[PDB]
């Protein structure tokens, strides 16, 4: 599974599943947080294959 | 031999240079590098060091 990592030191913590649209969103941006605006997404096409 | 500057060869990557002992414990990594790929930085696993 595709998610984001952080690293302390060798030690790691924070890791947020990219198993969602909307965080497959964040994920894309890889910020913890993101601040309102106006951002270009694509058309959701993961319906049949 | 340690704290002096000497040819070296590890691991495939040599050089010449000064070999020095840190004290930053770490519970990954048996060795590092610089974000360059300049390798500084490794760990002594039978040691500790
Ligand atoms: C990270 O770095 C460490 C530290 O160097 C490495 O582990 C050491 O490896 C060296 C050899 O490469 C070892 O040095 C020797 O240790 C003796 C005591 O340790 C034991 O090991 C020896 C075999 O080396 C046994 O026979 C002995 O009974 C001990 O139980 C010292 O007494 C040695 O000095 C003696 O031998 C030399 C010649 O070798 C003579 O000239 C001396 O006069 C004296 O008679 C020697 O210093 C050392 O033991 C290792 N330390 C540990 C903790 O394992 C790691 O290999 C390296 N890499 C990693 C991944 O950790
Ligand atoms: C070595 O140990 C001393 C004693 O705590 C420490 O202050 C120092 O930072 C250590 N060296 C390192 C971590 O490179």
């Amino acid at each position: 599974v595709d998610a984001l990592i952080e690293v302390q030191g060798t030690a790691i913590q924070r890791i947020l599943y990219c198993d969602d649209p909307v965080s497959q969103l964040k994920c894309s941006q890889v910020a913890f947080d993101l601040d309102d605006g106006f951002y270009p997404f694509s058309s959701r096409n993961l319906l049949s294959h | 031999t340690l704290d002096v500057c000497t040819k070296y060869t590890i691991y495939g990557f040599k050089g010449e240079g000064i070999i020095t002992l840190t004290n930053s414990s770490f519970l990954a990594g048996v060795y590092y590098t610089s974000d360059s790929g300049q390798l500084l930085a490794f760990k002594n696993v039978t040691s500790g060091a």
